[PDB]
RNA sequence: AGGUA
């Protein structure tokens, strides 16, 4: 009953990711224990992924095949079919934009090689080791260049308000945001009609196919940093009671749980204004849960509470 | 609705109480050879146990 | 280890200490650079002479030892969380960790098995088995062929 | 540090390392330094009217007896009569200093700024007055930025030359004459845009009569403000990065209990800030003990919420938490078993309660374990899906439907149209008796006799004998 | 251990579990490539979606045996529909495109 | 771009069309490469048969990154999808489709 | 318990000593144990004492109370069959073969840093403990390795 | 009132390491900056910090300064080899496509200074008003 | 976990 040719592969934005989802997951809560009724707006909300049971508002309004094509506008539970449970995704709203890990640390780093920049270097970014300059200006300072704490303090005190650098994947998104493929296509392209030097054209060469190609891929590099991260359908990460004490939980749920806290404490530090040291360890707590969560194994593995066994990942 | 109809006609209403039996699987045969009942202390017994 | 330290740098002793000393560590050094100079000879790690095998009684004191090690920090928080004077000590002791722990390796382990119980040879060879898998043995990531 | 690791921990301690712990006076000296930064922002506060209005509403409304006493304000420096007496004198400054408005302004601004220094208030309360100040300063910017766009992209001037002409009084007309006496072309060009300049001065004016004070003045204690807040988080957040370790140690008690450590010390540090924001030294108590208390606080509702996978209340968690400990009492004293009838005796719970709580106090276990300790299935890989009708009896349904459409087929046409919309068979809606009736154009007992008669034609064992399979 | 309808699975719809009535039989890779050995194309189907994962072709094929109609609906197994949406879960766009 | 590492058979039929057409451009010469069967399986034309047996996520991320898109006509491809394979009896389905596509 | 016991405080001088211990008899022999589907198994009861010393000086008891026969788990009880009945199911534990503590004198080979010339290490395997190395590189020096660092 | 701004304008230096980059395989841009970097003396250091009080906006200021040098460097690069062509230069297919003839052809490095050179002039003109 | 091919 569907036709279609090919499958496309492609970054996903982070306004398409909220075009998939239907609703903000702003909660780390399930369920009320006693009441298996999901919570609001948890992981798990028939407001957010749809009714639990067949064509009912859960909330004990509509009842009936006929309430089908309205939803519940008295209160936030919607009313469909049970199965649009198992398709509809939701997003979460990082206070933070977060590296995706695949992007990092696979063997040709692609955050690496479009920046031309070792993977130490990003793992230190990334991981609050060290500064780098998102754009400087009349500096004796590059454009791009990592700098520790007190090469940073001494920039900053010798260059005053005329020094934008930041640290970690906020940095990292600022300097994709800065690097634009189009015009350093066309500046390769003049290049390499002028240049003669073997190595200098092989350069020349590697990067306008390397930017060619990622324009011809028609995405945006800022996407490889994660702004807005997607949840998965609850069926598909089912929570099913189970007899006794012991109920049956996803490893994704625990998962998406930690992120979840781990956002809405950072977001809480921005609004307290907390020391750049707990902001940054908060930052950390995203980004390691991002990378556990997307693919958890090489990060030095995530365990959980009365359970000792490597978390299931999406990967 | 066709279920709606048919309790209408038929005069019948859902039952209060579902079944819940534990059935011998399919496949297998045999004699009850022995019956244990455990109820946990302060709860009511029954006959059987 | 002990006797096994002594057995293979030569010494009439089969007891000692536990914890390594100085002499004993410059002692593995030489006999690894007389080893290397040729003088020496290696040890199979398939000899079931280097071979050691855990009965029940071992693997649960073991278990039990572990036990006793949380059940030690829960003592020594307690030593000065609660009163430095007189109290009952058995209010201060938890029963919790140690007993869940000893039912956790007797009821949920690699090694405690349901009893193949159709026969009594199988009965027989079941408790008489060994294994070198386990915790603190070898993982089926083998062959590895030397120990099969 | 830079020795290729990939563990937030360990630079986290990197990061904790840098601070030196305090000694005790270290930490009289930080919040002395706390409270100078605090009183100076009183006092800015104190220069500004409008907030000490509203402060002097909110005391009128507890005085008629509409809000609580205890949520305005909390102790004084040297009770209803106290906080009377000195709202009293207090309003009394405040209307003597406007007097002045609408030497001695100073003098009698001096002695309400001392008026306040008396009062210890509510952070609520103190957050709302810092808040309204900020908002304060935000419309001071606003209307200056708005004639900085105005005059720079309309007249095409930089930025430089306005800091000069316009500072100093920048609510006249003298500023204009002046800057258009030199004959400059942007002088000119001003005059075509001198409209919406002006009516933006004019609403500066109304925003300064709003005040009740000329906006240089302002300024000066908005500024006196913002450099007291500015000492405040400074100090602030020394004090809560030299108290790391405190967080830092008693979380690690903690990790040995499940959930992960780094949460456990960042709801610490959450935990540490609250204090520091409510640590005095008047008290006469040392900063650590006030603030392990918060910190356990903060830990225990970590526990509570982020490590157990279905939420369980906090007074639930504690409950569950009391019921673990007598029941570890009560079985090392009979040495044998916890028993439910001693637990029921202890508790004022009942029993069922007691037991239902048990359940509830084990977390959700997930299905990538492996059924049968270690074999290559994992749980959920067993688990039944129970919300998927089976086929045998979507296939009955399918049957049932058309038999039901059959039977309706062989009756009359109005009964069986009556019947289609009463219980909406084959179309997706459902229609009640006296909708029916609505669009049968008849509404009275009639349509409810269709049905009846309808229903006894269908009680013949012709049209039932093939609807009696169905039902058993 | 035979089965026609019985015990499915949650995050996937592959007949699965039951100590009274089991699941089928696994069709692996190995019986795939045994079937695309051959000139075996709408057994693989059958294999892939109708018996296995496509709940709505289940449906329709019981109903269809049932009224005596040997015809299959290809629809779209579960399993890739699950796929689709767990990649999309990650920071990756996948879509079907039409021609 | 002189170097391009690329499937003989977009090779062969660019070739076959500059030959038979007017335009020599450029070029264009192309020598063969033998690569190991687990590395032709892995850079595969489409992204799904390539993921599918072999590291699947750093496929997934080239694919992504690269914005790859794989038109089926494979087996494991269609096996995936959940459609007639394109052999044997369904080659006959997928000819047919040959035949809607590219044309009325 | 000698190994563990006697626990010392970390300041306070309240010391934990052991003195013995006792098994009780169970309270379900092995039929009804399997009837009733409990463990076979026995109650732990230990003799302990916390001694006080002088509160502060040197070492030496001042004030000593005992808990007599303290239950601090119960441990299942070997059937006469060699076997334990833990949840009404009769378990066996497999005895394990396991590398004997002490030192191995092994020789690395099929492995070689590019040169050649197989080489040897000695590996002290501890009972309790981190693993000790020392293995030798192609260029005739000697390394160490606490654990595999 | 400002009019104070001297470019740094005309040196041999100024074509003295640009390329340089703090990491491995350099690229094009970071040149470019250090391009309009050099071109600016000091006293256009101090008037650009006088005249933009933002740091979002003197950064973007930079960015636009980026781009119009990189635009006018493309154009005086595809200029050059217009006349290259005028003079009877032809295209050279390498293994990296078409090239000029090497006795036609210069080297991007001046063209960029260049570039900047006339670019600062540009800034200079607009911060002398 | 054990066992089967």
């Amino acid at each position: 009953t569907e036709e279609f040719d090919a499958i496309k592969i492609a970054l996903a934005s982070p306004d398409m990711i909220r075009s998939w989802s239907f609703g903000e997951v702003k909660k780390p809560e399930t369920i009320n224990y006693r009441t298996f009724k999901p919570e609001r707006d948890g992981l798990f909300c028939a407001r957010i992924f749809g009714p639990v049971k067949d064509y009912e508002c859960l909330c004990g309004k509509y009842k009936r095949l006929k309430h089908r094509g309205v939803i519940c506008e008295k209160c936030g539970v919607e009313v469909t079919q049970t199965k649009v449970r198992r398709e509809r995704m939701g997003h979460i709203e990082l206070a933070s934009p977060t590296a995706h890990i695949w992007f990092l640390k696979s063997l040709p780093s692609r955050i690496g090689l479009l920046l031309d920049m070792p993977l130490r270097d990003i793992e230190r970014v990334l991981y609050f080791e060290s500064y780098v300059v998102i754009e400087g200006g009349m500096t004796n300072l590059e454009r791009q260049q990592i700098l520790t704490e007190e090469q940073y303090l001494d920039a900053l005190e010798e260059f005053g308000d005329e020094f934008d650098a930041k640290m970690g994947a906020e940095a990292i998104q600022a300097l994709l945001k800065s690097m634009d493929l189009e015009q350093e296509c066309e500046q390769l392209r003049e290049e390499l009609n002028e240049t003669n030097s073997e190595t200098k054209r092989k350069k020349l060469t590697k990067r306008i196919k390397l930017l060619e190609a990622f324009v011809q891929s028609g995405n945006k590099p800022e996407w490889m940093i994660l702004t807005v991260l997607p949840v998965l359908p609850p069926d598909l990460r089912p929570l099913v009671p189970l007899d006794g004490g012991r109920f049956a939980t996803s490893d994704l749920n625990d998962l998406y749980r930690r992120v979840i806290n781990r956002n809405n404490r950072l977001k809480r530090l921005l609004d307290l204004a907390a020391p750049d040291i707990i902001v940054r360890n908060e930052k950390r707590m995203l980004q390691e849960a991002v990378d556990a969560l997307l693919d958890n194994g090489r990060r030095g593995r995530a365990i959980t509470g009365s359970n000792k066994r490597p978390l299931k990942s999406l990967a | 609705p066709e279920e709606k109809l048919l309790r209408a006609i038929f005069g019948e209403k859902a039952s209060d109480v579902k079944d819940s039996s534990l059935r011998v699987p399919n496949g297998v045969s045999g004699t009850v050879i022995d019956v244990q009942v455990f109820t946990r202390d302060g709860v009511e017994k029954d006959k059987r146990a | 280890g002990r006797m096994k330290f002594n057995r293979s740098l030569l010494r009439e002793e089969i007891e000692g200490s536990g914890i390594l000393s100085k002499d004993d560590i410059i002692d593995v050094m030489k006999k690894l650079i007389d080893i290397r100079n040729g003088k020496g000879e290696v040890d199979d790690i398939d000899h079931l002479g280097n071979r050691r095998i855990r009965s029940v009684g071992e693997m649960a004191e073991n278990q039990f030892r572990v036990g006793l090690v949380r059940v030690e920090r829960a003592v020594k928080e307690r030593l000065s969380l609660g009163d430095l004077d007189t109290l009952m000590p058995q209010d201060m002791i938890n029963a919790k960790p140690i007993s869940a722990a000893v039912k956790e390796f007797f009821g949920s382990s690699q090694l405690s098995q349901f009893m193949d119980q159709n026969n009594p040879l199988s009965e027989i060879t079941h408790k008489r088995r060994i294994s070198a898998l386990g915790p603190g043995g070898l993982t089926r990531e083998r062959a590895g062929f030397e120990v099969r | 540090e830079i020795g290729r690791t990939t563990d937030p921990v360990r630079m986290y301690m990197r990061e904790m390392g840098t601070v030196e712990l305090l000694t005790r006076e270290g930490e009289i000296d930080i919040a002395k330094r706390i409270e100078d930064g605090i009183n100076q922002v009183q006092c800015s506060v104190a220069e500004y009217p409008e907030a000490i209005t509203y402060l002097l509403e909110q005391y009128d409304r507890v005085e008629a007896e509409e809000a609580r006493l205890s949520d305005l304000i909390t102790g004084f420096v040297d009770d209803p009569e106290l906080a009377r007496e000195k709202f009293a004198e207090l309003r009394a400054q405040y209307v003597v200093t406007r007097d002045t408005i609408k030497a001695t302004a100073q003098e009698e601004i001096l002695k309400l700024s001392e008026v306040f220094k008396q009062f210890r208030l509510v952070p609520k309360q103190f957050d709302y007055l810092v808040n309204s100040m900020r908002v304060m300063m935000d419309r001071v910017r606003t209307q200056e930025r708005l004639i900085m766009k105005l005059c720079v992209e309309q007249c095409k001037m930089p930025k430089k030359n306005f800091i000069t002409l316009f500072t100093g009084n920048e609510t006249s007309d003298t500023w204009f004459n002046a800057a258009i006496a030199m004959n400059k072309p942007w002088s000119e060009k001003l005059h075509d845009v001198s409209e919406e300049v002006h009516r933006a001065l004019q609403k500066l004016q109304q925003i300064e009569e709003e005040t009740g004070l000329t906006i240089e003045q302002v300024k000066d204690i908005n500024r006196r403000m913002s450099i007291g807040e500015a000492k405040a988080r400074r100090a602030k957040k020394e004090m809560v990065e030299a108290n790391l370790r405190l967080v830092i140690s008693i979380a690690k008690k903690y990790t040995n209990r499940g959930l992960q450590f780094l949460d456990l010390i960042q709801e610490g540090n959450i935990g540490l800030m609250k204090a520091v924001d409510k640590f005095e030294y008047r008290r006469g108590y040392k900063f650590s003990t006030y603030a392990t208390w918060w910190i356990r606080q903060a830990i225990t509702r970590s526990i509570a919420d982020q490590a157990r996978t279905i939420r369980i209340p906090v007074h639930m968690i504690e409950t569950i938490n009391k019921l673990n400990r007598i029941s570890r009492q009560m079985l090392q004293e009979m040495g044998r078993e916890p028993t439910p009838e001693e637990l029921a005796e202890r508790m004022l719970m009942p029993e069922d309660k007691i037991r239902k709580v048990l359940k509830i106090a084990k977390e959700p276990i997930s299905m990538e374990t492996p059924i049968g300790d270690d074999e290559d299935s994992h749980l959920g890989d067993f688990i039944e899906d129970t919300t998927l009708e089976l086929p045998l009896d979507s296939a009955t349904t399918e049957s049932l439907r058309a038999a039901t459409h059959d039977v309706l087929a062989g009756l009359t046409a109005r009964e069986a149209k009556v019947l289609r919309m009463r219980f909406g068979i084959d179309m997706n809606t459902d229609y009640t008796l006296e909708e029916v009736g609505k669009q049968f154009d008849v509404t009275r007992e009639r349509i409810r006799q269709i049905e009846a008669k309808a229903l006894r034609k269908l009680r013949h064992p012709s049209r039932s004998e093939v609807l009696r399979s169905f039902l058993d | 251990h035979a089965r026609s309808t019985g015990s499915y699975s949650l995050v996937t719809q592959q007949p699965l579990g039951g100590k009274a009535q089991f699941g089928g039989q696994r069709f692996g890779e190995m019986e795939v490539w045994a079937l695309e050995a051959y000139g075996a194309a709408y057994t693989l189907q059958e294999m892939l979606t109708v018996k296995s994962d496509d709940v709505n072709g289940r449906t329709k094929m019981y109903k269809n045996i049932v009224d005596g109609n040997h015809q299959m609906e290809p629809g779209m197994p579960e399993s890739f529909n699950v796929l689709l949406k767990e990649i999309r879960s990650l920071g990756i766009n996948i879509e079907l495109e039409d021609e | 771009d002189f170097l391009e590492g690329e499937q003989v058979e977009y090779s062969r039929v660019k070739i076959a069309n500059r030959e038979l057409e007017a335009n020599g451009k450029v070029g264009a010469t192309y020598s063969r490469d033998l690569l190991g069967i687990t590395k032709a399986s892995l850079a595969t034309e489409s992204f799904i048969s390539a993921a599918s047996f072999q590291e699947t996520t750093r496929v997934l991320t080239e694919a992504a990154v690269a914005g790859k898109r794989d038109e089926l006509r494979g087996l494991k491809e269609n096996v995936i999808v959940g459609r007639l394979i394109p052999a044997g009896t369904g080659y006959a389905y997928h000819q047919d489709r040959m035949r809607r596509r590219a044309a009325g | 318990f000698r190994s563990v016991f006697p626990i010392q405080s970390y300041s306070g001088n309240s010391e934990l000593q052991y003195v013995s211990y006792r098994l009780g008899e169970p309270v379900f022999d092995v039929q009804e144990c399997q009837i009733r589907g409990v463990t076979y198994s026995a109650p732990l009861r230990v003799k302990l004492r916390l001694v006080i010393y002088e509160r502060e000086a040197p070492e030496g008891t001042v004030k000593d109370i005992k808990e007599q026969e303290v239950y601090m788990g119960e441990i299942p009880l070997m059937t006469d069959n060699g076997t334990f009945v833990i949840n009404g199911t009769e378990r066996v534990i497999v005895s394990q073969l396991h590398r004997s503590p002490g030192v191995f004198f092994d020789s690395d080979k099929g492995k070689t840093h590019s040169s050649g010339k197989v080489l040897y290490n000695a590996r002290i395997i501890p009972y309790r403990g981190s693993w000790l190395d020392f293995e030798f590189d192609p260029k005739d020096n000697l390394f160490v390795r606490i654990d595999r660092r | 009132m400002t009019k104070i701004t001297v470019n740094y304008t005309v040196d041999v230096k100024d074509i003295q390491p640009k390329h340089v980059r703090s990491e491995s395989n350099p690229q094009n841009q970071n040149k470019i900056r250090r391009a309009w970097v050099l071109s600016l003396s000091d006293n256009a250091m101090e008037v650009i910090q006088n005249k933009i009080k933002s740091a979002p906006a003197r950064h973007a200021y930079y960015e636009a300064i980026d781009r119009e040098v990189s635009n006018k460097w493309i154009e005086l690069m595809r200029k050059h080899t217009t006349e290259s062509l005028n003079a009877g230069a032809k295209f050279i297919m390498t293994s990296c496509g078409e090239r000029l003839e090497d006795d036609y052809c210069g080297n991007a490095d001046e063209r960029l200074i260049v570039a900047a050179q006339i670019v600062a002039e540009t800034i200079a003109a607009d911060f002398n008003r």
